[PDB]
This record gives C-alpha cells, structure tokens and sequence, in this order.
RNA sequence: CUAUAACGGUCCUAAGGUAGCGAAAUUCCUUGUCGGGUAAGUUCCGACCCGCACGAAAGGCGUAACGAUCUGGGCACUGUC
RNA sequence: AGUAACGCAAACAUUGGUGAGAAUCCAAUGCCCCGAAAACCUAAGGGUUCCUCCGCAAGGUUCGUCCACGGAGGGUGAGUCAGGGCCUAAGAUCAGGCCGAAAGGCGUAGUCGAUGGACAACAGGUGAAUAUUCCUGUACUACCCCUUGUUGGUCCCGAGGGACGGAGGAGGCUAGGUUAGCCGAAAGAUGGUUAUCGGUUCAAGGACGCAAGGUGACCCUGGGGUAAGAAGGGGUAGAGAAAAUGCCUCGAGCCAAUGUUCGAGUACCAGGCGCUACGGCGCUGAAGUAACCGAUGCCAUACUCCCAGGAAAAGCUCGAACGACCUUCAACAAAAGGGUACCUGUACCCGAAACCGACACAGGUAGGUAGGUAGAGAAUACCUAGGGGCGCGAGACAACUCUCUCUAAGGAACUCGGCAAAAUAGCCCCGUAACUUCGGGAGAAGGGGUGCCCCCUCACAAAGGGGGUCGAAGUGACCAGGCCCGGGCGACUGUUUACCAAAAACACAGGUCUCCGCAAAGUCGUAAGACCAUGUAUGGGGGCUGACGCCUGCC
RNA sequence: GUGAAACUAAGUGGAGGUCCGAACCGACUGAUGUUGAAGAAUCAGCGGAUGAGUUGUGGUUAGGGGUGAAAUGCCACUCG
RNA sequence: GAGUUGAAAAUAAGCAGAGAUCCGGAGAUUCCCGAAUAGGUCAACCUUUCGAACUUCUGCUGAAUCCAUGGGCAGGCAAG
C-alpha cells in the first residue's frame, strides 16, 4: 500500500480529458474559468498535453 | 453452437445500477457479461409449422428458451412450454390445434385451458405470465374481454383479441434450487442488501442505539420513510380493468 | 530535555574558551614533531 | 537464457502478434493448398 | 412433624409470561450456597434458585465443522522468573 | 552546541596513477554482496538527467580532481516495431426532436473514444551518445508501369465470417540446461594426477511437409477386406448469399506445432602470429555432432467437465431492384517482372540518486526473460550472466538502549494474562478417539526409521530387504505444524473504523411479512424522461431474523 | 445381489467461496521507531492465496450530494 | 534634418542630401491555437476532394389526399 500520495505516473492524455483545454472550454462553466484565468493575468493557463510531443527543451 | 446470428450481443451496459450514474436500484454488479437472445414475442408467424431443435439455457431469463426453425429460412428462440420435447412441431395462428406451445388469439380458444403468454394489449410482445413456470387459467369469455386469471391468483377481465400462447412455460424445478454457497448470489449479480436496524439514524429511519435497537418508529419504513407494511400504493384512477385484487 | 533558559554571553564564553584552548593544547605537541622533524636521526616518517 | 531470447525480438504483445502472424499466413497457404487440390480430385 | 403451598379470595388491566434457559456478554446485594478442579482459586466447569431487571424471528434452546475471537486447566519447552 | 546526527549490521583492502591538494576520482590485483536480483528490456511518468571537453562559488549531510551541480558544444534517422491515416466496447458529444427562469437537462442517426479487433522484417555488423531505424544479405505488404484476355464497374445494399468463459489433467513437441563424443589449449612450481579449460552458433522468410489426437464408425487388434456419411465440394426444391428440404459426390482422410532443404558452399568462432602512446587492430582460424530430462512458450477458442452460459464494428469471402457508371475513365489469372513507399514516438532513468512520497527519503510503481548444485517449488542456501561494496571515517573499547547467541539447578515460581522466547517440524511406516449434519473430526493423538558403503530382488526408472562403517548428534546448515481437555459468542469462507478498535460488529445461503398486473410498486429529475426491465408474479421493491434440529405462547 | 431398484469394494473422474505454501493482497501479536530512515515504517512472526480474489488502461456517480458486506467510514494527506 | 540597422558593445557588411534613422494620415501582409469556422482534437495538432451551422437570396420542390404546403437539395452571397 502506497504512502498517503495522491498523484501516481497517470496518463498525461487522460489528465488532458479531466482538465484539458478543450475539455475546459466545452462547459459553460469552464469558458468562465478561463475568464478568471486571464483578467488575473496568468500565462499557463491549463494542464495539457500534445498529440505530437509535449516539451520544447 | 452459440452464435445464432440471433444472439444479438450488445446489451446496456452491465446492469443498471444507474440512470444518471446514481444508483436508482440498489445493490446489483458483478457476474458475467449475461450476453442477451432476442427471444420472440411478438410471435406473429402465422400458420407456418416449425420444428424445435434445442431447450438452450438463457441465462438473461428465467425459464429455457427453445429454438424453433420454420419452412422457410428462419429461426427464433421462444420460450418453451412444459413438456416440449425435442422435435417436436409448433404453430402460431388463428384456427390453430390447441397443443402446447402454439398460439392463437384469446377469443378462440377453450377456456379453463393452460395459458402462459398473452398481450395487455396488440402490438406488443407478450407481457403476462412469463416467467418460468407461469400459467394463467381463462375463465369466461365475454362481449369484448376475457375474465383472464393470472398467476398471483388474481382475475383480471383482458381484451379478447390479443395473442397468448397455449400450455405453461417449463423449468418449474428452479422454483426449489438452492443457493448455498452464499456468494453464488453474487454470480448472478445481486450485490448483499445491508439491513437497516444498523445504517446511522443520517442513512435509514432506524437509528442506531447503543446494544440492538428494536425499530421504535410508529411503523416499519423504507428507507425513504413510507411505511413498510400494509401501504398498498395503487394509483386511484388508471384502468380498472381487472374484476379482483385476489391478494 | 528541552532547555529552560538561554546561558548567557558569560557562560558561552567560558565554555568556547576551553573548546579553543582544548585546541591550543594539541598544538605544542604538534610543534614537538616539527621541532624533532627538522633532520634528524629518527625511524619515522620515510 | 534471456539474451538468445531477445535477439529473436518476440516478447509480451509481439510474441502474441507474431505468432497470431504466422497462423494467420499458413492458414492462407493451406487455404490455396486444399482450394487447388479439390480440382486435384474432382477433374 | 414443623416448614415450603398441589389449591384457593380479593383490586387490576387487554391480558397477565407458555416451552426452554437461568446468579448467565443479563443477579445489584455478591468473593450467593453446594460439588469438582488447585497446597490455597473473588477467575473456571456442573448444579440449586428469592430471574434487583432472562424468554420465544429487537427470536428460545442445542449444536458437528471453522475462529490472527474472549475464556479456564493441561503435557513438552524454555532467562519469563 | 560545536551538542544529537551524518539515513540500515553487503566490506572493504592494497599497489600505481591524476593533481597544489586523495580513504572519497581512474586502472589493476584481491576480498566481498545480490542473482525471481542490488541484472537486461518495456508501458506510464520525467523532460535534457544521455555523450564529449572545461569548471568548481552554492548543491553532495565528509572530501573532491568527481558528479545526475555550473558553462560550451553535441545527440535520439522506421513502408514492417507503437500510435494516427482502419474499426468499434464502457463512456463522451449528439444535428434535427422533446423538456426547462437563463445557463442547460433527457434523447436518435451520426462523430470521437482503446486498455480490444484488421494489418508487412529478421540475422550480423558499426559506433562518444541511435539502431527490428544506418550498412550488408535475404524477406514481406500496399499502389502504379508492361502483356494476354473477359468488357463489364465501384457504391449503397442482403449474407457468411471476424466472434471471443472458466477450470482440468492428459498428449505430442520445441526453446534450455546437462552427459557424451569432436576440435583447441594447458604443468597451473606441496602427495598423486588431466579424471582438468574453452568452442561445439545461425533468425525471419520461401518450397515440400507428417507421426500424434479427432471416424471409438460393425469387433479381434489396433493394418486387407465391402456399402451411405468426417474436414473440403456439386447441387436442385420456396430465384444471388447464406437460413431451412432431400439426393448425391474413385470420400475417406482432413487439423497443427515440430521435420527437410534453401536462407547460411556463409558468416560466426576458441585458439594462433605482430603492432601498441600497454585499449586496439591486423592475418589465420579447427570441430561445428548425438543421448537425457524438461517446460509456468507452441498445436490450443485440441479435448472433457462444469453453470454462473462468456463485446462489438470494421477489414475479408460469396450475390438479388444483375442499382448511379459502362473495356475512355474497369477489374481480375497474370509475368509473383521493374520502380515507388505518409505523419508522430525512438536519447537517458524505468524492482529507479533522476517517476510518485517536499531531500541523492532503510517506502511505493503494470508487463516481459528466467541459468547451475540441493530442493516438490518462481521458497530457501551457495554461485554463473550481469551489476554493485550502499557516499562520513579512524580509534578505543565503561555504564546503558537496541539486533542477537549461550546460560549451571529448577521449568510459569514472573505476570493483568506462559504475552514474548524456547520447543516441534520433511519423506516414508504403524495407529488414530470423543463426537457428526455422518462430508468431517484427522496431519487427531501417539510411536518408529531415515548418514555413507556393499548386495539382489519388487517396477526390475524409484523405493524396500540383508549386511557393514562412522559421529555425541544422520531431513543432521538453510527451509520446515506445538498439541490436548473444557467453556461463551458467531453457523462457515468473507468484509469493516486509509493513521490507537478485525470483533461476538456487517454480510451472507435460508425464513417469514408486505407492496407491485406491465404504459408495476420503488428511486432520481420541477420537466422531458432514465433505472427498474430490453425483465414480466417461482419475477421486482421494501422491513425484521440470519446454516441445521425441535419450536415459535398469551394480549 | 431386486420383473425394478435400493447399497458394498475397486478403478477412472476431477469438484471444492477445500487443504499446506511462494508472487500478490491485507493487516493480527511483539519489539524498534516516536525532534523516526518513514506525516503509521523496519524486523521476527501472521491471515487469504481459483475466489464474495487481485491488478493494469480508459470511464461513471458529488457537497446537505456521491458511495458505502454499515464504521458516519471514504470522497485526492481535510470530513457529524 | 542628419547620420543610422530596437535593450546592452562589438560583431558583419549595408543605407542615406540623386532625404537614410525618425515622426504622422491612409494602406498591404498578418504562419498556428483561440467565436474558430474543411472534418476530428488531448489547444497552438492530425486527415483533408481546400471549403462551418444560423439568417437571407435564387433555383429542386418529400409525406399523405399529383393538392396547397413545411421539411431536403443545391448554387448564393457575408450579416448574428
């Protein structure tokens, strides 16, 4: 039994589905999020990942 | 040889434990994928003889559902009556033989006789006694129904022109299997229903107390609070159709 | 176990003082083998 | 032991597919087999 | 014989605890009496019964098997002593 | 307070290097540790940590020339491997449709969604970082190009098929290890010796290709013989296609891993002779075979037995309104002839010092390969392959705490309680009681032998019988049941307070009550509507009690 | 063995929420630990181990709600 | 109206009185995601016959009663 961690090595495609920006956007309440998320001014405004390959070194 | 092209394969997912995915019919999960046959009701083949080539265990249902071929290129599953051996010829219709397993509609036909599938009403498939072992006795005829007993000893007049089948469905000695390995029930997908003396007084209308507790309540309720006993719950005003309760 | 009240400068004082010294006493010795490691007949020290 | 059976590169998916592969291309072949020998009966 | 009442009279409720079990995971007084076990056992087993306040599907009584269950006495084994 | 500590009790030691500085870096030689791993891959995750050269400010619980840290350059190549361009399950989103203060909810065809189905590559080289990607050789798939023909298409369509449970032991086998031959080398400074040491390899693919098991068909066996039927095939009757009918077929063999040959007259290779800034390369290069045992790969969704009765849709194969279109746009046998061949991932870690626990955390993390001796075994013990010696050390050796070994004589007297120790233990062989639901109890209890040598028997593979010899001790190390007698509760296996409660608590098989006639009752939602149920009164919801036996009183 | 069984032994057969026991899952006793190596470990023992089993990848259910073999437990170390 | 090629200094060649740098009015281009719009999608991507759905306009004109219709089909424009 693991220690009291929440986070294990879970996709980063289906953590995309959860919290993805196209998933974000679909709900009326998500576009409001991404409202939020800009008039604070943020730059990362999500938790994606990419069908090509997610990281420029 | 399964497969029958008839098989069908997808059913709704698992058993319905949800309708929006809240559980709205407590405790089923768990068994096998039960991988339903589109069994006929809607029988509907009128006046063509065919033969029965197997009494093929359903497992989406309670009684042995038998396979019959016809003349022409067709095949159905259809439940089977008590005493349908194999091979045996069966025919639905109107001026049809009385003998088991065959069907005709309910104006013409002996009353006192055996009959286990019938219509509430036309069109649909076949609604009562349905189960395995179900009969339900005709008494009398009349202008435009069918003093029609079902199988709660019950009487309920019935519209004169819908089908029903002849003979009682088979598999009676299912009525008397026993279970005991206490988690064959789980096989089946009948998850253990929690009495409720113990669920906490948020969960069930029968707090907890310290030591045992004997209910205390006025009346024995669901967990939804209506009494538990006794409350018939029959809408005032739907049909009326039927000459007794017989309950 | 868990100390009561801080000492005070005084006290610290005494107490690094005769930590350093403990180390002012370990020189002399080391000044003997430098004074004795100036050539001399000796069988130590290849 | 472990070496001489990764050289012969057939492991969890692909012991299954390549073999699932060879079936597959032998039963084709005994399939042109029988379908020419039954005119090899026939005549 | 003396006692304990097989059996009776009274107000009472809707009636007044049946069978089994019983000082019991329920008996307070209470280390209750008695027997067995022990050198000596407020724990323990078998009984009696005035069941403070057991008792028949908030089940009664008993059960072969099973218990990282609670409980008492054993033989072997030892720094537990 | 320069106080506790420096992250497990695998273990370091030397010589010589590099350097201003060595316990801490490098190289040897030795010792040691894991080896169902402290090994090699791989999904996820990380995301530049990989490689090379400088650097040492901070980081590393010491040191530092060294690093996973800083700086500068460099690196990951696919028609075949994984995904997408194909298909669909759970689910998601759903045009239109219905419902609803608004947002939005239910919902059909559609569209996505793989953890699944379709589909085509192996061996050996190379090299600081890549290789089923680059090179060599041999293969395979798809689309064109060329030839002869038929002219007839491709779709929507209707069909086959794809298509799919658990165990259970057989059987045949192959990988793998041994044992043997065969070839090569060898003295390895004490007794005697070669009885010793190494090599004994080669895949995908093509062509052929068959004993097992299945016909228990009539039996003697497991083959001559005679007639309908098996795998595959032609039909005709209700028009292609199965679906159903009947007849029939030089019809008796069909099924599949292994097998042979080519692939590989080849490489590959132990061992030879030179170079060398001691790596490296150079040239040569013999034998490359058989018996044993054995799979937790393979035939294989063989087969038998079960109940609880095991996903779909595309590819793919047959054809009707021989559907729009028609040898000008077409497709097939086809030369298996010639050429071409789309995006994304690939480094490095991956039983981890870089992933998740905030630390370079005595934790956790799917799957794959599985060697020797002893063993029943993927345990255990000691070792190959490979990898590591755990990143503070050196002294002394008070008390005392912990991890452990032993303890004279007694053997629970300690104590809340024999809790914790210790003790049995394996394989054979004798015997096994009370009870009991007559299954169990039961490995009850208890007792005995077992090491090596010699011998012949029973299969005559093991084991047993006889004899001998040795120690105090013989499964002798590791590994490996303490057992009875009597109670209470719970029938049992099971589940439960992640981090003070594993229980008599919950559940369960069973029992009874009560409601529900099918556009049921019950639940959710204001509503549409959805579970219920693609069920249908031996079936569904709810309440209490909880095997089994006798019972279940009165108001 | 009986117009018909009823049962006794043998062999095959392979059942079991069967048995002993690794991986695996989980948590019972004890000591260590308690400014831990670890925000519940380590060590020695311990239970289950073809099943009411485990586990991987995708999903479902939500704040007076979800789920719950029921403890008011769990709902991202936070829950009357 | 002179010197200039953004921050900091070179660097390399350039440009400019035959108006350079520069300052204004009007323009043009404006890769990819994003209303996102060709179809799908884990955003800045893949498959693509190269281009949403809603109005509007012009044409074809389901159903039943060839009625009339609305719905559907298409070519349109470019407005939410």
């Amino acid at each position: 039994a693991a220690l009291c961690l929440t986070k294990r090595s879970r996709s980063r495609k289906s953590l995309a589905r959860t919290h993805g920006f196209r998933l974000r956007m679909s709900t009326t309440s998500g576009r409001a999020l991404l409202k939020r998320r800009r008039a604070k001014g943020r730059k990362i405004l999500c938790t994606k990942t990419n069908p090509s390959s997610g990281k420029r070194a | 040889n399964p497969r029958n092209n008839l098989i069908s394969g997808q059913r709704r997912c698992g058993k319905g434990r949800n309708a929006r995915g809240i559980i709205t019919a407590r405790h089923r999960g768990g068994g096998h994928k039960r991988l339903y046959r589109k069994i006929d009701f809607r029988r509907n083949e009128k006046d063509i003889y065919g033969k029965i080539v197997t009494i093929e265990y359903d497992p989406n249902r309670n009684a042995y559902i038998c396979l019959i071929h016809y003349g022409d290129g067709e095949k159905r599953y259809i439940l089977h009556p008590r005493g349908a051996i194999i091979g045996d010829t069966i025919v639905s219709g109107t001026e049809v033989p009385i003998k088991m397993g065959n069907a005709l509609p309910l104006t013409d036909m002996p009353l006192g006789t055996a009959i286990h599938n019938i219509e509430i009403t036309l069109g649909r498939g076949g609604q009562l006694a349905r189960a395995a072992g179900a009969v339900a006795k005709l008494i009398a005829k009349e202008g435009k129904s069918a003093t029609l007993k079902l199988p709660s000893g019950e009487v309920r007049l019935i519209s004169k022109n819908c089908s029903a089948t002849v003979g009682q469905v088979g598999n009676v000695g299912v009525n008397q299997k026993r279970l005991g390995r206490a988690g064959s029930k789980r096989w089946l997908g009948k998850r253990p229903v929690v009495r409720g003396v113990v669920m906490n007084p948020v969960d069930h209308p029968h707090g907890g107390g310290e030591g045992r507790a004997p209910i205390g309540r006025k009346s024995p309720t669901t967990p939804w609070g209506y009494p538990a006993l006794g409350r018939r719950s029959r809408k005032r005003n739907k049909y009326s159709d039927n000459f007794i309760i017989r309950r | 176990a868990v100390p009561k009240k801080r000492t005070s400068i005084y006290k610290k004082r005494i107490r690094k003082n005769i930590w350093k010294k403990k180390g002012y006493w370990a020189a002399l010795k080391a000044f003997s083998l430098a004074k004795s490691l100036s050539t001399g007949n000796s069988k130590s020290f290849f | 032991k472990v070496e001489e059976a990764n050289i012969s590169v057939q492991n969890l998916p692909l012991e299954s597919k390549l073999q699932l592969k060879l079936e597959q291309k032998i039963k084709m072949k005994m399939a042109k087999k029988i379908r020419l020998r039954r005119t090899g009966l026939c005549a």
